[PDB]
């Protein structure tokens, strides 16, 4: 993922570049985190920049005769914002104050237009500054969306799909095309059905008298991009991390990598505690920083000491590390804190104990004594929420008569922003009532794959091994670890597609379903040998391939992929991705290591606690 | 080129001198200009000149001289630009849809599958959900934006919001831009709630009202608005079966919030039951 | 140590310190790498000015070409003794990524300037120039096949090449004014 922070840079810098002498840099407050990300501050001052500012509080000033403004052009709030700032400039202003506008790929006509409306835009310089898939980690793209997963599935509002399937093209464009585009759901299928379409407009530019047609050869470096929609898996979403960096999510959230609690320190897998501790389970690594604590003291209290130049300088060149790591032991050790005052209060252990059985297929009026306890005592408020609506989504639909006690804890909670929660919680489709005409769960060959049917979870936990007893939180063998044993569809989805092995091992669940066995062993390519689970899910299946003469030449090189020479599979997560998914194609990419490069792409980073404080957020 | 125009049949005698004077392209011209496009190529390949401009004009006059079918001409016209691969779809559209011939036109735009040109030519030609069309299939969201902007701008609302709704994608980036009015919270009710009204998202509608009541004071405007949100409640008891109940219950949990301000001095607004009760 | 130093800032990213260090050290191979990723036009041309390095600087050149090739000729054409052949056949280059007539037309007068400039008599700067009109002539052939005719007969040298490219981009009207010329 790190391959793309050149290229964002390369675009930011370059724009900068072209303003004469020195300017005021003006950023949008919900863009800057994606910039600071691959830009530093100093990075833009030695472009010129002198000030930054912030379109949201409108702050303004005449200190340079340039002035230059970076913000997204998908809203109106940024257009009338810089015009804003532009008037009040002018018109304190006592030297030429020109000004520059940086938007995002395609500067749209929307954007313009409000701009040159103003009237005070006349002489603007406005560009187009094309910054997609922000290197957000060594191993994850992504868009920055941070609104997409609400606006997404509350409104219906594609925009982060049209941005995600451009933004695709943005990198196979480059990198060569993608031999094979798959995936399911709606959305899922509309960025692979938009990724077809893109391949004929760089064609048709030429057609159209506009620019030069591009060759648009397959990729001889990429296998494939697979697609997979939010909607398509809505209980694992709805699960606690037990991870530490679950937990750091959980507990506070992770943004930029920075964070609350001290921005002098980034966490991120640059960090050599992090790239050990971040996957590690609750349960175990309160005892791995403890196991730092030992190695680090011993090296960074003892050892070092009276010790001459010819032995010390060992320490010497690795002190720099050791109080790096002290700095981030003593951080993580706060962290550890925080879950350690829920595992001796019966909080966080608790909600890990409904997730469980209601994952195993527990009767859900069962599990509400556990919930009860955490509203009452003052939990957070996403903490309650998911047990709130998973046990709905486990079962498939719960009838009246129970739904309400959960209901009722949903308000308890809440208070009387509640509304707006339970309103979110329908429109995103992550609570379930059997009273819904929508409460259809799929069943065999029964004409799926409409937008009026649900995962069929109670089917799948018996098509797949979504159940896992078997899960070492020391020392994992399954993805299923991230949940101590949920196994989550999500992922189980992206497998089963990614190799053939792990198809075979996947759908080796129930007595009635391993008899297909050999037939889910031969899904070398496509969704061959997982139709009866693909089936199964919601939305529609999507599955095609390049066109051309060498489409076949450069299949056969992908498919011959090794240790020495390893090829790129890209995912993505439509509507945005979890932690926990994070964790789990970690775990999966990590296995196929060997053989080819995953990477994880997404049109946004889902914190644990952004879901079910949506209507926290935009109530605030 | 000369004796192929001399036969007593068809055909313009010319000199040397009078070869000359008529421009290199106009001893193609001289016979597009009768219609005639199977001499005008073989008289275009002799002299080595450019081909496109006689399957343009052969394509324009069967657009406006035949008698056949819409269907049955631009079946005929693509078959005979698609080898000869420069621009010329655009060319004769523009011609079909002077000429009323709309369903010729659009079959034409069907060559061409950059957006980025279909779309203002669709918008140019007045044609409606095509427009849209382009803009979705290529996923460009300045091409979606601008169609439903020159749909609000030119259609009387009732019919912004139908054609709009027709296409889901469209519809929801109607309700993106009436979700920022001004922007910064700043929604307009005005056309979210028509645009709710084409998708019955009745609990959109009140939670435009409800993000309302709690981005503005606390209690104090919060009373006023969420009874507000209520009124775009009064639907079907069906399915929203907690949503709607939501509703009465939303108000009794702020009412005793101030309840107990008033009384207990210290103010349990912005608090959940369970908090409250602690 | 400067490994440690490089080492240090790509971990963290700070490139824009390390830049200005690498240039006090005049890390000439590490400033241009780190350019590339940036494409700073405006820092590229500056240390082109100042140390130039003709060795390097045509595979660097490569990347710059496309976004303004004439400014390049510009600032290598005074530097000194300069060898004709390190700014010619850049241009093989650039026309493999562009189709369109725009780009012909700016890659005809990157070679006219080139060549005006430097004076050359050299063969091979003659048959690159030779080859890329004949290849990529943009639309206005004939003034183009006028330019190497006032230079004479002998820029061509070999009369089947000149031909095959000129004859196979179009026949009978351009092939009169060739075989006239050569």
């Amino acid at each position: 993922a790190e391959q793309v922070r050149d290229k964002a840079r390369k675009d930011l810098l370059h724009l900068l570049e072209g303003v004469r002498g020195k300017k005021n840099l003006v950023i949008e407050k919900d863009l800057a985190g994606p910039l600071g990300v691959i830009v530093k501050a100093s990075t833009l001052r030695d472009y010129g920049v002198d000030n930054f500012f912030f379109l949201e509080n409108k702050n303004t000033g005449t200190s340079q005769r340039n002035i230059v403004f970076i913000a997204r052009g998908e809203s109106v709030r940024n257009a009338h914002a810089i015009a804003a700032q532009i008037k009040r400039i002018q018109r304190e202003s006592q030297t030429s104050h020109d000004f520059h506008i940086f938007w995002v790929p395609r500067r749209t006509l929307f954007s313009d237009k409000v701009l040159e409306e103003a009237g005070v835009l006349g002489d603007a310089n406005i560009s187009e500054l094309p910054l997609y898939f922000f290197p957000l980690e060594r191993d994850v793209l992504s868009l920055e969306l941070n609104d997409s997963f609400r606006d997404l599935y509350l409104a219906k509002d594609p925009t982060p799909v049209f941005l995600l399937s451009r933004a695709l093209m943005g990198i196979q464009k480059k990198h060569g095309l993608f031999p094979r585009i798959i995936g399911k759901g709606e959305n899922a299928k509309r960025v692979a059905d938009l990724l077809s379409r893109m391949r004929q407009e760089l064609l048709a530019g030429e057609e159209a008298g506009e620019s030069d047609r591009a060759g648009l050869s397959p990729s001889t470096t990429i296998e494939s991009v697979i697609i997979i929609d939010r909607e398509v898996d809505f209980v694992t979403p709805l699960l606690t991390q037990l991870t530490y960096e679950g937990l750091i999510d959980e507990y506070f959230g992770i943004q930029n990598n920075q964070t609350d609690v001290k921005r002098k320190i980034q966490l991120d897998g640059s960090d050599s505690l992090y790239s050990q501790l971040r996957d590690a389970n609750f349960a175990i690594v309160g005892s791995l920083l403890n196991t730092v604590a030992r190695r680090l003291k011993s090296d960074y209290e003892s050892r070092h000491n009276t010790k001459t130049t010819a032995e010390l300088k060992e320490f010497v060149k690795k002190l720099p590390g050791y109080q790096a790591e002290q700095q981030s032991l003593k951080i993580h050790s706060n962290i550890a804190e925080e879950i350690i005052n829920y595992t001796r209060t019966e909080i966080f252990n608790k909600l890990l104990e409904v997730q469980q059985n209601l994952a195993a297929g527990a009767d859900p009026s069962s599990q509400f004594d556990s919930i009860e306890e955490l509203v009452a005592r003052d939990t957070p408020l996403p903490q309650v929420l998911r047990l709130l609506c998973l046990y709905s989504c486990i079962s498939g639909g719960i009838k009246t008569k129970e739904l309400d006690h959960f209901r009722r804890l949903v308000l308890q909670g809440y208070g009387h922003q509640h509304l707006l929660t339970l309103h979110n919680l329908e429109r995103l489709q992550m609570f379930l009532s059997k009273s819904s005409p929508l409460a259809s769960m799929i069943t065999m060959s029964g004409s799926s794959g409409g937008p009026d049917q649900k995962t069929n979870y109670t089917y799948l936990r018996k098509q797949l091994r979504l159940i896992v007893d078997e899960v070492n939180e020391q020392d994992p063998n399954d993805i299923a670890y991230v949940y101590s044993g949920y196994a989550p569809l999500s992922i189980r989805l992206v497998q089963c597609v990614l190799q053939k092995q792990y198809l075979l091992s996947i759908t080796k669940g129930s007595g009635t379903v391993i008899a297909a066995g050999p037939v889910a062993g031969g899904g070398a390519q496509g969704w061959k040998g997982f139709e009866e689970i693909v089936k199964h899910a919601r939305g529609p299946t999507f599955d095609e391939i390049q066109k051309g003469e060498d489409k076949a030449v450069k299949a056969r090189a992908l498919l011959s992929g090794s240790s020495g020479d390893k090829k790129t599979v890209f995912v993505v997560f439509v509507g945005g991705i979890t932690f926990t998914e994070i964790a789990a194609l970690r775990f999966i990419a990590k296995q196929e290591e060997a053989r080819r490069n995953i990477v994880i792409c997404t049109t946004s980073i889902i914190n644990g606690n952004r879901m079910m404080n949506a209507a926290i957020e935009t109530a605030t | 080129v000369l004796n192929a125009v001399r036969f007593y049949e068809v055909g313009l005698p010319l000199s040397y001198e009078q070869y000359q004077r008529l421009s290199p392209s106009g001893l193609i011209s001289r016979l597009l200009n009768r219609h005639e496009y199977l001499l005008a190529i073989r008289i275009a390949d002799h002299l080595r000149l450019p081909t496109d401009k006689i399957h343009v004009h052969w394509a324009s006059a069967k657009v406006r001289l035949g008698s056949e079918d819409d269907d049955t001409i631009c079946r005929k016209i693509v078959e005979k630009l698609s080898g000869k691969p420069g621009i010329s779809f655009e060319v004769i559209a523009r011609t079909a849809y002077e000429e009323g011939r709309t369903r010729l036109a659009t079959e034409l735009l069907n060559h061409e599958p950059r957006a980025g040109r279909q779309v203002p030519l669709l918008l140019s030609m007045e044609e409606d959900e095509l427009a849209l069309d382009k803009a979705i299939e290529s996923g460009d969201t300045d091409l979606i934006y601008f169609v439903i902007h020159q749909l609000r701008r030119k259609l009387p609302l009732a019919s912004f919001f139908r054609v709009v709704s027709s296409r889901p994608t469209a519809s929801a980036m109607v309700e993106a831009l009436a979700r920022n009015s001004d922007g910064d919270g700043n929604e307009d009710t005005a056309l979210l709630k028509d645009l709710y009204y084409q998708d019955d998202r009745r609990l959109d509608g009140a939670s435009v009202f409800i993000r309302e009541a709690l981005q503005q004071p606390e209690t104090r405007t919060a009373s006023d608005k969420l009874d507000l949100a209520a009124n775009l409640l009064q639907g079907n008891q069906k399915e929203h079966v907690f949503e709607l109940g939501a509703l009465k219950e939303a108000k009794m949990l702020l009412r005793m919030q101030e309840t107990f301000e008033r009384d207990l001095t210290d103010s349990f607004v912005g608090l959940s039951v369970n908090q409250t009760m602690f | 140590d400067r490994k440690t130093v490089y080492d240090v800032i790509g971990s963290h990213g700070r490139e824009e310190e390390l830049l200005y260090y690498a240039n006090a050290i005049n890390d000439y191979n590490y400033v241009l790498s780190y350019w590339v990723q940036r494409e700073r036009w405006t820092e590229a041309l500056k240390v082109l000015k100042k140390q130039t390095d003709p060795e390097v600087f045509y595979r660097y050149s490569s990347v710059l070409m496309t976004h303004a090739a004439t400014e390049l000729v510009e600032i290598l054409m005074r530097q000194s003794n300069l060898n004709p052949r390190n700014l010619i056949p850049a241009m093989l280059e650039y026309d493999r990524n562009y189709k369109g007539p725009l780009a012909q037309n700016q890659a005809v007068r990157y070679l006219l300037y080139v060549v005006n400039q430097l004076g050359s008599t050299d063969s091979a700067v003659h048959n690159t120039l030779v080859s890329i009109y004949a290849s990529h002539p943009s639309k206005d052939e004939s003034a183009l096949l006028e330019y190497l005719e006032s230079q004479g007969e002998e820029p061509n040298y070999d009369p089947d090449f000149a031909l095959r490219l000129c004859i196979q981009h179009r026949r009978v009207l351009s092939c009169a004014h060739i075989y006239t010329s050569m």
